[PDB]
C-alpha cells in the first residue's frame, strides 16, 4: 500500500518504530552510523499512514519519509 | 408432577390453595393448561381494570371525548370496526403464541422466553412472578366486582376509597 | 438476574443476546416470515412479500396525491403505486446482476441469479395485484353497521 | 503450514504507488464481497456456518478459530530461519564438544525453552552450552 | 483461556468470518482488569489468555496496555477464513526496537532526502522520484 | 474520631511577587522560556487546567475553592456598580412616579466626538441609554424608592467583594483546607441545602412580608413615594402594618398556635397578574418562598454527619440495582468524590438547563411590576437567559469527556452502568442518528414542501391551517387542564397560573401584558424542528464522550489525549476525531438551535400576544398575526420577518439607536473574518509567515521569539470563538433597536 522510505541520515535512536501503531518498522544492523543501527520498513502492507513515525524522527529533515498511496482494507483501517 | 415441582404461585397468606382439589389427578399438560389460563385471564383483567379506571375518570381523550365515562356504555358507542380490529389483531397475537408454546422447553406463561436468560432458582424472578399472578387475581375479583357496580348497584366509580 | 448475554456465548463478537434480539416473540416472527421461511420457493417468497408492501402502498398515494379530490383519485393512486413497483423492481434486477454475476449452479438458494430472478418476478406480480385488490377494496368501504 | 499462503493473493502491485505485497501478503487471499443472509436451511458464504433456527445472525457465529496446538507449529515454522542463522553463529564460535547444528538446537532448546533460544545472544547461548 | 468478558456490541463483523481475523495470547501471574479496545472492561486470567480482534492494531494497543501490566510475552497472529494463521508479532521473537542480528535493510535509499530526483526527468515512466 | 471534622495546614504558600515575574510558572515546560510564539499563547490556554499542573488532588482542590472566592468578588463588584450606576447616572426616581411614560436608563456617555447622540431623550428631565436589564422593575419590587439606598446596597456590595478576596487570599496563603475537609459530600448538601437555600429563602421571605409587601400596597394605591413610610418605620410600628394587612395585629401569637389561616392577609394562592402593574402579586411570592424555605430545610437533613440518623449516599446508589443493569449504580460515589471533572459535568449542565427554564417561567409568569409592558426588557431578558443555558450545557458535556480521558479507570467500573453503555455505544449512536434524520426529513421537509406548493401556484396543498393540517392535538389538551385547573384540579387556587394557558387579556396601559396563546400548525412545525436541533447537538456531544478513550478507527485514542489536532492523514484521513472537537461542532448546532428558538419566540409574541388594545375590545398586534400563514414557508421567515423586522437597525443612522446600527455592521464583519480560520489550514499561514520574516531579516533584525502560525486547535478555536459572537452580536442589536421601537 503506503511507501516508507529511510534515507542515511538516519542515526538508529529506534523513535520511529517505537511509535508505528501497526509494527511497520525494525531496526537493522548498520554500520553508517555511530549507533551502529538503522531502521527498516518490512512490512509496509501494515502502514495506516498515520505518519508519527516521522513526527518522531530528531533529523533536520526527517530520516524516515512516508508517501501514501494505493488503499486497501488494512492501510484505511477498517474493521468493517 | 406439577405439584412436586411447581414454585411460583404458592405465597404466605394461604399456602397451596385447592379447597375443592382441583388439581388432585390432573397430569402436566391440563396443569399447564391451567397456569396458562390463570395467567392470561389475570393478565387481561389488570389491563381492563386499568381501562375502566381511566374511563370512569374521565380521561378518555379520543373521539373528542365523546364517549360516555361509563365504560359499559362506551362500548355500545363503540363502532364495530373498531371492535373488529380488536379481536382480530388479539387473534394475531394468539397465533404468535401458539408458535412459541410448540419450541421446546416452553415455560407456561412466558411469551418474553425468559427462560433464556434466568430460572426459577432466582428467588428474585420467582417473587416478581408471584407479584403477578397475586395482582391478577385481584383483579380478576375486582373486574367481576366493579361490573356488578355498574350493572346492578349503578355505579362505575369508587365506592370505597372516594370517601377521603 | 442478567436479561443481556454475550451473543452466542461469544464474549468478542460484536453483537448481544437481548430481550429484543432474542425473545420467543422475535424468533418466531422472524422464523416464519415470507423471507426466512423453511420450504418457501424462490418465487413463492417474492409473492407473499410483494403481496403485503402493494396492499399498503395505494393508501399513501391516493389519500394525499395531487388528485386526491378528483374523483378518479383511487385511480391516480393505483397508477403511481404501479409505477413505484417498477422502480422498485428496476432495482432488484440491477441487484441481483451485481451481487450474483452471470451464470449459477447451486440453484434454490435465494442469494443466487437464478432464483433471485424468480423472487424478483414473483414481487412484481405481487405487488401489482395487490394494489388493485385495494383498489377494489377501496371502491366501496364497508361501515359494518347492523 | 504454507507461509505463502497470504502472499498468493489476486492483489496486484501498481507501478509507482504502491508499497506492494510487503512481507506477509497485502490482501485476503479470499474476497470479503460474498452475499448476505439467507432463509432457513441455507447457507450463503460458501462455508459459512448456519444460522440454525437465527438465520438472520448468522454471521455471528464464528467458524474462525485459533488452536492452542497449532498456534505452536505456525511460531515455529515462521521463525525457522531465524533460529537457523541463531544457531549457525553459536556453531561458527568454536561450540565446546559440539555435535550437530540439529542436535545443539534441541540440546540449547530442551533448556531456555524455544522463545528464550530466540532472544538469546551467541555469547549467552555459548555459556549456556559450556556443558 | 478467554479473559472474562460480559460481551459488547464493539466486536468484530462480518469481515473477520469472510476476509481475514486478528488474535492475541499471552500470559498472566495475577487475576487484574483491563480496558478492552472495543469498549468495556475485562478480566484477565490466572495463565494463558486468548482474544480476537479484527484489526492489528487494536491488538497491538493492548500490547502496549499489557506492557503496563509487565507482561511482555503476547503473541499476534492472523487466521484467514480457511484456517491459515500467520505469527506476525514478535516476529523474529525479538520485539523490533532491538536489534537483532540476523535482519535485513528494506526501502532504504542511501542519499539525504533531497538528493532524490526531479519529477520531470521521470516523466512517462511510470515510476514516482521516491522510487526512482 | 468525628466523622465530620476540619482540618486545615496553616501558612501553605508565601505571598510574594517573584512568581507574578516569572510567567508560565505554572507549568514545567512552558517555565523553561519562550523560544517561538506558541508559548505565548499556551500560557494562556493552560493557565486554569490545574489537573495538568499539579499531580495532588489536594492541591487542585485548594486551588479551586480560592478561585471560587475570586469570581464572587467580581460578581459583587459587578452587581454594586450597577447599583451606583443607578444611583448617580439614572432616571429612577422620575420613572417610579410615572413608571408607564418614562423609559429606564442607567448608562450615560460623556459628550465626546458626536457620540452624544448616543444619549437619548428617556424621559424624566434626563437623557441617556436605554438599558434593558429590568433593575428599575426589580429595586420596586424590593421597595427601594429612594437612591440613597441604592447608594448604601452600591457600597455594601463593594465591602462583600473585598471580604471575599480576602477569602481566597486567607484560604489558599494562610489556611489551606486539607482534601480530608473537601471530601464530605453528605456535610456539603446538609449545609447548602438546609443554610444557603433554607435559611436564604426564609429570610428573603422576611424582607417581603415586612418590607416590600406593604410599600407596594401603597404604591401601587397611589401613595407618592415621597409619601410613603421608611422601611424602617414599618418594622417598628405594628399598627401601621395592620392597617394594610389586618391580621398584624394579632402578632405571631397565630403562628405558634396552629392557626395559620389568619396570615391569609399576606399568604395567598391567588394567582394570575395583578392588574395594575401587570406582574406577580407579592403576596403569593411570599407564601413562595415561605414554602419552598420549609421544603429546604428539611431537606438538609437527609444524610449522615456525626449523629448516626441519616443516609449514606454510597449505600443508596449502590442498592439501586436491576436485572438489565448489572452492578448498578456502584462506582458513581467514588468518582464524584474523587473527580472534580465529573461533578462539573453534572453540575454545569444542570445550571444551564435552570436558566432555559428561567427563561421560559419568566416571560409566561411575568416575575416584576411593570415588566410585561416593556417589551425589550422581556426579550433582553429571554434571549440572555437562553444563550447562558446554551453554552453550559455544552460545557457539562466537555467535562464530562474530560473525565473519560483523564479520570476514568477501568479496575473501578465493572459491570456499572457506565460500563455497560460504554459496551453498547455503537447501538446508542446508531439510533440517535436514525432519529436525527427521521426528524430533520419530515420537519424540514414540511416547509420545502409548502415553498415549492406555493411558488407552483398551489396553495391547497400546503400544510397549512386552510389545507392539510397539523393540529398539536396534545398540547392543546394540556392547555385545557390547566385552564380549568383552577377551582377543580387546584380548589384554593383562584386563577391560572399562566394567562397563555387561557384567560382574559391582561393590559397595563393600554398594553397587552399577557393573552391566551393559541397553538395550531404553524406551531406544531416549529416545536419539531426544535426537537431535531437539539437531538443533534447531542448527538454530537454524545458520541464525543462515549468514543472519548477508544474508536474503531483510533484504538488508542485516549494516549492521544482530550484535545488533540488528528493521528494522521492515514486511515482516509483522521482530522477533527478527539473530543474536544465534538464539543467544537457541538457549539454551532447550539448555536443553530437557540437561534431559531429565539426567532420563535420573537415573531410569535409580537404577532399573537403583544400590541396594543382599545378601551373597548379591539386588540391590534405589532405584527399583525403574519405569524399563522408565514411562518409555514421559509419565504416567509426571510421576508415577514428578517427583511420586515430589520427595518429599525438599517435605519437607526441619525438617531440615538445609531449604535444598534453599527454594532449589527460590525458583527457581520467579525462573523465573516471567522470563516477564514474555519475553512484554511496552518500550512499556508506558516509559509506565508516564512516569506515575510524573509524581509524582516533582510534588513538585518527579526524576532528571537520566532514567528510561528496558530496551532490547528487554535485555529478552530478562534475561529469558532469569533463566529459565535458575531452571529449573537448581529441578533443582539437587530432585536434590541426593534424592540425599543416597539415598546
Ligand atoms: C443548510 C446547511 C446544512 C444542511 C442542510 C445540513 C444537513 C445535515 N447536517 Mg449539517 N452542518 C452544517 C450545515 C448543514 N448541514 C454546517 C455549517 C456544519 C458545521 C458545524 C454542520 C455540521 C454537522 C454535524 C457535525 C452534523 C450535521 C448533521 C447533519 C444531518 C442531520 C440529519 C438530517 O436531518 O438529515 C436530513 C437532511 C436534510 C438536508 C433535510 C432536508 C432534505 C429534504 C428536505 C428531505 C427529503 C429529501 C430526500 C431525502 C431526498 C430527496 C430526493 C431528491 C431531492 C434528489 C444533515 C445531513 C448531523 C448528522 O449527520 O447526523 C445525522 C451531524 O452529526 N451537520
Ligand atoms: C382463571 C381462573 C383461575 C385459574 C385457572 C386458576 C388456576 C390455579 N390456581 Mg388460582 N386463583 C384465581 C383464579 C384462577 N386460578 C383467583 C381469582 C384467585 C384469587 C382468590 C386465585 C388464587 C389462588 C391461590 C391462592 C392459589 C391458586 C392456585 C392455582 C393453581 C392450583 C390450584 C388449582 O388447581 O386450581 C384449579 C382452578 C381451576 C381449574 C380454575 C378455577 C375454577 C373456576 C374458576 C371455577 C369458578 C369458581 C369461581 C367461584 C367462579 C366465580 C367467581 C366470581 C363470580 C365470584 C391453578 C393453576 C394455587 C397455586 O398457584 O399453586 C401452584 C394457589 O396456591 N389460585
Ligand atoms: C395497521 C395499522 C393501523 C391503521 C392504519 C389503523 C387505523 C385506524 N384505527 Mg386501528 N388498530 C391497529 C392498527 C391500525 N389502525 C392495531 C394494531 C390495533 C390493535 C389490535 C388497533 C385497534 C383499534 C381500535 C380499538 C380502534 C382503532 C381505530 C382506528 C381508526 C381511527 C378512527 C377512524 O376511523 O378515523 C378515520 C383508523 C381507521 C378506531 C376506530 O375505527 O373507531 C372509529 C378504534 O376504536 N384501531
Ligand atoms: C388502588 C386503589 C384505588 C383504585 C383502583 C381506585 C380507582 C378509582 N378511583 Mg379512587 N381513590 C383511592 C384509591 C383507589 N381508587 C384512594 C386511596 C382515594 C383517596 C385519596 C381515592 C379517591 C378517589 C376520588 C375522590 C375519586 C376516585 C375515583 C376513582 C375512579 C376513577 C379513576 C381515576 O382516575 O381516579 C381518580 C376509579 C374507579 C373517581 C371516581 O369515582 O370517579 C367517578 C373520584 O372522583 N378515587
Ligand atoms: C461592572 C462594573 C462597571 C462597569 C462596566 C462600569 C462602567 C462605566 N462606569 Mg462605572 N462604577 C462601577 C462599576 C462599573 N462601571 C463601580 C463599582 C463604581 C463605584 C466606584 C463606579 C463608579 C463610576 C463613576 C463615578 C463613573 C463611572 C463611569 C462609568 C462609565 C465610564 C467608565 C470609565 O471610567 O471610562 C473611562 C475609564 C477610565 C478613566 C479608567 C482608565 C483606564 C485604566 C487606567 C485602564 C486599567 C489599567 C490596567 C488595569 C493596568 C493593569 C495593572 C495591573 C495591576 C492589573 C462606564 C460606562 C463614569 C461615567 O459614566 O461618567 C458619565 C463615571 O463618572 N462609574
Ligand atoms: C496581592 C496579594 C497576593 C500575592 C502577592 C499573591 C502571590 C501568589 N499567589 Mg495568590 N491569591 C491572592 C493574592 C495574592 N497572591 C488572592 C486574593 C487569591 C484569591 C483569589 C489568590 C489565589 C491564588 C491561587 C489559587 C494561586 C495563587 C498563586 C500565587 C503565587 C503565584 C503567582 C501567580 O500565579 O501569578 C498570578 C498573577 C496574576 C496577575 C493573575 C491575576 C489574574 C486576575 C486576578 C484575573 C482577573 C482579572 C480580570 C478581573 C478578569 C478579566 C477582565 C504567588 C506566590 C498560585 C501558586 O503558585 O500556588 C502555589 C496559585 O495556584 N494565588
Ligand atoms: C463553571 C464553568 C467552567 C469552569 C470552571 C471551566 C473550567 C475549565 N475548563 Mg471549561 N468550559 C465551560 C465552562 C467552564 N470551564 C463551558 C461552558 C464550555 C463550553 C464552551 C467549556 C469548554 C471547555 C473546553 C473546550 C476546554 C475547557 C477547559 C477547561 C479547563 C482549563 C480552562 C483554561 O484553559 O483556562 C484558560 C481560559 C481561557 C483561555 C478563556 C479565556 C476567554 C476566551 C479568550 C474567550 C473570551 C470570550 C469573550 C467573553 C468575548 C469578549 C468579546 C469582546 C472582546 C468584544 C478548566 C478546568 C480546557 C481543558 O483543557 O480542560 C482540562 C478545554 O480544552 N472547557
Ligand atoms: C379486471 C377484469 C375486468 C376489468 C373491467 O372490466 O374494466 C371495467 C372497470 C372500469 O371501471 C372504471 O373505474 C374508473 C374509476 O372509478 C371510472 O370512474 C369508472 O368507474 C370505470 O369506467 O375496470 C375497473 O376499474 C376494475 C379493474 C380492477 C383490476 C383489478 C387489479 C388486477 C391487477 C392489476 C395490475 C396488472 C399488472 C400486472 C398484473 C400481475
Ligand atoms: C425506558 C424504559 C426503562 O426505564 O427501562 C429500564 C430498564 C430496566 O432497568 P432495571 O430495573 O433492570 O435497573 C435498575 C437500575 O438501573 C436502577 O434503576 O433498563 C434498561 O435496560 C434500559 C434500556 C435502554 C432504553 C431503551 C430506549
Ligand atoms: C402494528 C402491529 C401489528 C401489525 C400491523 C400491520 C403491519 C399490518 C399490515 C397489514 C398488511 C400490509 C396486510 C396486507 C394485505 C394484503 C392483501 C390482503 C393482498 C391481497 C392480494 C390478493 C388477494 C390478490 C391479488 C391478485 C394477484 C395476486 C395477482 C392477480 C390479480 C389478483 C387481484 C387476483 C399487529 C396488528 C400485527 C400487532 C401489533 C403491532
Ligand atoms: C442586597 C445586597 C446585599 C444584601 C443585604 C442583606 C441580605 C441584608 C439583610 C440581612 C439580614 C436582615 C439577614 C437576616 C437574617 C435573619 C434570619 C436568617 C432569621 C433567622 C431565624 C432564626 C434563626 C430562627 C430560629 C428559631 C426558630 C427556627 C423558631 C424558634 C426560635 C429560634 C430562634 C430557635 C449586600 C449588601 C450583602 C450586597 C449587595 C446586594
Amino acid at each position: 500500500s503506503h511507501t516508507v522510505k529511510i534515507y542515511d541520515t538516519c542515526i538508529g535512536c529506534t523513535q520511529c518504530v517505537r511509535a508505528c501503531p501497526t509494527d511497520v518498522l525494525e531496526m537493522v544492523p548498520w554500520d553508517g552510523c555511530k549507533s551502529g543501527q538503522i531502521a527498516s520498513s518490512p512490512r509496509v502492507e501494515d502502514c495506516v499512514g498515520c505518519k508519527r513515525c516521522e513526527t518522531a524522527c530528531p533529523t533536520d529533515f526527517l530520516s524516515v519519509r512516508v508517501y501514501l498511496g494505493a488503499e486497501t482494507t488494512r492501510s484505511l483501517g477498517l474493521a468493517y | 408432577a406439577w405439584r412436586d415441582e411447581v414454585v411460583v404461585g404458592i405465597t404466605a397468606p394461604v399456602g397451596f390453595f385447592d379447597p375443592l382439589g382441583l388439581s388432585k389427578g390432573k397430569d402436566d399438560a391440563t396443569m399447564a393448561y391451567y397456569r396458562e389460563a390463570e395467567l392470561k385471564n389475570g393478565r387481561v383483567a389488570m389491563a381492563a381494570c386499568l381501562g375502566w379506571y381511566l374511563n370512569a375518570g374521565g380521561v378518555h381523550p379520543a373521539f373528542n371525548s365523546e364517549l360516555s365515562n361509563d365504560p359499559l356504555k362506551a362500548m355500545v358507542e363503540l363502532p364495530a370496526v373498531g371492535w373488529l380490529q380488536f379481536v382480530l389483531g388479539c387473534g394475531a397475537i394468539e397465533w404468535l403464541g401458539q408458535q412459541i408454546k410448540e419450541r421446546p422447553g416452553y415455560v407456561p406463561g412466558d411469551l418474553l422466553g425468559a427462560s433464556y436468560w434466568v430460572d426459577n432458582s432466582d428467588e428474585g424472578w420467582v417473587m416478581y412472578q408471584n407479584k403477578e399472578l397475586n395482582n391478577g387475581r385481584l383483579a380478576m375479583l375486582a373486574i367481576v366486582g366493579m361490573v356488578y357496580q355498574d350493572v346492578f348497584v349503578g355505579d362505575y366509580g369508587d365506592m370505597m376509597y372516594k370517601q377521603l | 438476574a442478567n436479561f443481556i448475554k454475550p451473543y452466542n456465548d461469544d464474549p468478542f463478537v460484536g453483537h448481544l443476546a437481548t430481550p429484543i434480539t432474542s425473545s420467543s416473540l422475535t424468533r418466531a416472527l422472524l422464523k416464519n416470515l415470507p423471507a426466512y421461511r423453511f420450504g418457501l420457493t424462490p418465487l413463492l417468497r417474492g409473492l407473499e412479500i410483494g403481496l403485503a408492501h402493494g396492499y399498503f402502498l395505494i393508501g399513501p398515494f391516493a389519500q394525499l396525491g395531487p388528485l386526491r379530490n378528483s374523483d378518479i383519485g383511487l385511480l391516480a393512486g393505483f397508477l403511481s403505486t404501479i409505477g413505484l413497483i417498477l422502480i422498485l423492481t428496476l432495482g432488484l434486477t440491477i441487484y441481483g446482476a451485481a451481487a450474483f454475476g452471470q451464470e449459477k449452479s447451486n440453484g434454490s438458494e435465494l442469494q443466487t441469479k437464478k432464483s433471485w430472478d424468480q423472487f424478483k418476478g414473483g414481487f412484481f406480480v405481487g405487488a401489482c395485484g395487490s394494489a388493485g385488490f385495494a383498489f377494489i377494496c377501496l371502491s366501496s368501504i364497508p361501515t359494518f353497521a347492523l | 503450514v504454507d507461509l505463502d499462503y497470504g502472499m498468493k493473493n489476486s492483489y496486484v502491485p501498481a507501478t509507482g504507488g504502491d508499497g506492494g505485497q510487503g512481507q506477509f501478503g497485502a490482501q485476503s487471499p479470499n474476497d470479503w464481497r460474498v452475499a448476505g443472509t439467507s432463509p432457513v436451511g441455507e447457507t450463503s458464504y460458501a462455508g459459512a456456518a448456519d444460522g440454525g433456527e437465527e438465520p438472520w445472525f448468522a454471521e455471528a457465529i464464528s467458524t474462525v478459530s485459533l488452536d492452542l496446538q497449532k498456534a505452536d507449529e505456525t511460531l515455529k515454522a515462521f521463525t525457522k530461519d531465524a533460529a537457523a542463522f541463531k544457531i549457525e553463529e553459536f556453531a561458527a564460535e568454536k561450540p565446546y564438544g559440539f555435535t550437530s547444528s540439529d542436535a545443539a538446537m534441541e540440546e540449547l532448546v530442551g533448556k531456555l525453552g524455544y522463545s528464550k533460544f530466540l532472544e538469546m545472544s551467541t555469547k549467552q547461548l555459548m555459556k549456556t552450552w559450556g556443558t | 483461556p478467554f479473559p472474562t468478558f460480559g460481551g459488547s456490541t464493539g466486536g468484530w463483523l462480518r469481515a473477520a468470518e469472510v476476509e481475514e481475523k486478528y488474535a492475541i495470547t499471552w500470559t498472566s501471574t495475577k487475576e487484574q482488569i483491563f480496558e478492552m479496545p472495543t469498549g468495556g472492561a475485562a478480566i484477565m486470567r490466572n495463565g494463558e489468555n486468548l482474544l480476537y480482534l479484527a484489526r492489528k492494531e487494536q491488538c497491538l494497543a493492548l500490547s502496549t496496555q499489557l506492557r503496563t501490566f509487565k507482561i511482555n510475552d503476547y503473541k499476534i497472529y492472523r487466521i484467514f477464513p480457511s484456517g491459515e494463521v500467520q505469527y506476525l508479532h514478535p516476529k523474529d521473537g525479538v520485539f523490533p526496537e532491538k536489534v537483532n542480528p540476523g535482519r535485513t535493510s528494506v526501502n532504504s535509499r542511501g542519499f539525504s532526502i533531497g538528493k532524490n530526483p526531479n519529477p520531470a526527468s521521470i516523466k512517462f515512466s511510470g515510476i514516482t522520484t521516491y522510487e526512482s | 474520631s468525628k466523622n465530620v471534622q476540619v482540618f486545615v495546614e496553616k501558612d501553605a504558600v508565601e505571598t510574594s511577587f517573584a512568581k507574578w515575574a516569572q510567567p508560565g510558572h505554572f507549568s514545567r515546560t512552558l517555565a523553561k522560556g519562550p523560544k517561538t510564539t506558541t508559548w505565548i499563547w499556551n500560557l494562556h490556554a493552560d493557565a486554569h487546567d490545574f489537573d495538568s499542573q499539579t499531580s495532588s488532588l489536594e492541591e487542585v482542590s485548594r486551588k479551586i475553592f480560592s478561585a471560587h472566592f475570586g469570581q464572587l468578588a467580581i460578581i459583587f463588584l459587578w452587581i454594586s456598580g450597577m447599583h451606583f450606576h443607578g444611583a448617580y447616572f439614572s432616571n429612577y426616581s422620575a420613572w417610579l412616579t410615572d413608571p408607564i411614560s418614562i423609559k429606564q436608563s442607567s448608562q450615560v456617555v460623556w459628550p465626546i466626538v458626536g457620540q452624544e447622540i448616543l444619549n437619548a431623550d428617556v424621559g424624566g428631565n434626563f437623557q441617556g441609554i436605554q438599558t434593558t436589564s429590568g433593575w428599575f422593575q426589580m429595586w420596586r419590587a424590593e421597595g427601594i424608592t429612594s437612591e440613597v439606598e441604592l447608594y448604601w446596597t452600591a457600597i455594601g456590595g463593594l465591602a462583600m467583594s473585598a471580604i471575599m478576596l480576602f477569602a481566597g487570599w486567607f484560604h489558599y496563603h494562610k489556611a489551606a483546607p486539607k482534601l480530608e475537609w473537601f471530601q464530605n459530600a453528605e456535610s456539603m448538601m446538609n449545609h447548602h441545602l438546609a443554610g444557603l437555600l433554607g435559611l436564604g429563602c426564609l429570610s428573603w421571605s422576611g424582607h417581603q412580608i415586612h418590607i416590600a409587601l406593604p410599600i407596594n400596597k401603597l404604591l401601587d394605591a397611589g401613595v407618592s413615594p415621597q409619601e410613603i413610610p421608611l422601611p424602617h418605620e414599618f418594622l417598628i410600628n405594628r399598627d401601621l402594618m395592620a392597617q394594610l394587612y389586618p391580621s398584624f395585629s394579632k402578632g405571631l401569637a397565630p403562628f405558634f398556635g396552629g392557626n395559620w389561616g389568619e396570615y391569609s392577609d399576606f399568604l395567598t394562592f391567588k394567582g394570575g397578574l395583578n392588574p395594575v402593574t401587570g406582574g406577580l402579586w407579592l403576596s403569593d411570592i411570599a407564601h413562595h418562598h415561605l414554602a419552598l424555605s420549609v421544603l429546604f430545610i428539611i431537606a438538609g437533613h437527609m444524610y449522615r454527619t456525626n449523629w448516626g440518623i441519616g443516609h449514606n449516599m454510597k449505600e443508596i446508589l449502590e442498592a439501586h440495582k436491576g436485572p438489565f443493569t448489572g452492578e448498578g449504580h456502584k462506582g458513581l460515589y467514588e468518582i464524584l468524590t474523587t473527580s472534580w471533572h465529573a461533578q462539573l459535568a453534572i453540575n454545569l449542565a444542570m445550571m444551564g438547563s435552570l436558566s432555559i427554564i428561567v427563561a421560559h417561567h419568566m416571560y409566561a409568569m411575568p416575575p416584576y411590576p411593570y415588566l410585561a409592558t416593556d417589551y425589550a426588557t422581556q426579550l433582553s431578558l429571554f434571549t440572555h437567559h437562553m444563550w447562558i443555558g446554551g453554552f453550559c450545557v455544552v460545557g457539562g458535556a466537555a467535562h464530562g469527556a474530560i473525565f473519560m480521558v483523564r479520570d476514568y479507570t477501568p479496575a473501578n467500573n465493572y459491570n456499572n452502568l457506565l460500563d455497560r453503555v460504554l459496551r453498547h455505544r455503537d447501538a446508542i449512536i446508531s439510533h440517535l442518528n436514525w432519529v436525527c434524520i427521521f426528524l430533520g426529513c419530515h420537519a424540514f421537509g414540511f416547509y420545502i414542501h409548502n415553498d415549492t406548493m406555493r411558488a407552483l401556484g398551489r396553495p391547497q396543498d400546503m400544510f397549512s391551517d386552510k389545507a392539510i393540517q397539523l393540529q398539536p392535538i396534545f398540547a392543546q389538551w394540556i392547555q385545557n387542564i390547566h385552564l380549568l385547573a383552577p377551582g377543580t384540579t387546584a380548589p384554593n387556587a383562584l386563577a391560572t397560573t399562566s394567562y397563555a394557558f387561557g384567560g382574559d387579556v391582561i393590559e397595563v396601559g393600554g398594553k397587552i401584558a399577557m393573552m391566551p396563546i393559541k397553538l395550531g400548525t404553524a406551531d406544531f412545525m416549529v416545536h419539531h424542528i426544535h426537537a431535531f436541533t437539539i437531538h443533534v447537538t447531542v448527538l454530537i456531544l454524545l458520541k464525543g464522550v462515549l468514543y472519548a478513550r477508544s474508536s474503531k478507527l483510533i484504538p488508542d485514542k485516549a494516549n492521544l489525549g482530550f484535545r488533540f489536532p488528528c493521528d494522521g492523514p492515514g486511515r482516509g484521513g483522521t482530522c477533527q476525531s478527539s473530543s474536544w472537537d465534538h464539543v467544537f461542532l457541538g457549539l454551532f448546532w447550539m448555536y443553530n438551535s437557540i437561534s431559531v428558538v429565539i426567532f420563535h419566540f420573537s415573531w410569535k409574541m409580537q404577532s399573537d400576544v403583544w400590541g396594543t388594545i382599545t378601551p373597548d375590545g379591539a386588540i391590534s398586534h405589532i405584527t399583525g398575526g403574519n405569524f399563522a400563514q408565514s411562518s409555514i414557508t421559509i419565504n416567509g421567515w426571510l421576508r415577514d420577518f428578517l427583511w420586515s423586522q430589520a427595518s429599525q437597525v438599517i435605519q437607526s443612522y441619525g438617531s440615538a439607536s445609531s449604535a444598534y446600527g453599527l454594532i449589527f455592521l460590525g458583527a457581520h464583519f467579525i462573523w465573516a473574518f471567522s470563516l477564514m480560520f474555519l475553512f484554511s489550514g496552518r500550512g499556508y499561514w506558516q509559509e506565508l509567515i516564512e516569506s515575510i520574516v524573509w524581509a524582516h531579516n533582510k534588513l538585518n533584525f527579526a524576532p528571537t521569539i520566532q514567528p510561528r502560525a496558530l496551532s490547528i486547535t487554535q485555529g478552530r478555536a478562534v475561529g469558532l470563538a469569533h463566529y459565535l459572537l458575531g452571529g449573537i452580536g448581529t441578533t443582539w442589536a437587530f432585536f434590541l433597536a426593534r424592540a425599543i421601537s416597539i415598546t
